């Protein structure tokens, strides 16, 4: 329900890949959707450009603390997915690229 | 996966 424009719950690795890399998305646009690979948590898909490879999707692991919150490094944890997208928002903070607009479709 |  009302999912953030950041949220695309269902959708794969592979469809988050192609959307990003798509007219209307550009450097820094980003989503948050469901792991392929670990069942319950949650994978952070963004849009960075190489001097190399030019535009790519980089994927970084959500981790889940246990009785809540979330990190993708242990240095620092979050409350909660709003906490962690403002963080990295204002911040690479260590990430390939700031968190800029939410893919659109 | 990328890791920071």
């Amino acid at each position: 329900l009302e999912p953030e424009p950041w949220f695309f719950k269902n959708l794969s690795r592979k469809d988050a890949e192609r959307q990003l890399l798509a007219p209307g998305n550009t450097h820094g646009s980003f989503l948050i959707r469901e792991s392929e690979s670990t069942a319950g948590s949650f994978s952070l898909s963004v849009r960075d450009f190489d001097q190399n490879q030019g535009e790519v999707v980089k994927h970084y692991k959500i981790r889940n603390l246990d009785n809540g919150g979330f990190y993708i490094s242990p240095r620092i944890t979050f409350p909660g997915l709003h906490e962690l997208v403002r963080h990295y928002t204002n911040a690479s903070d260590g990430l390939c690229t700031r968190l800029s607009r939410p893919c659109q479709t | 996966y990328e890791e920071i």
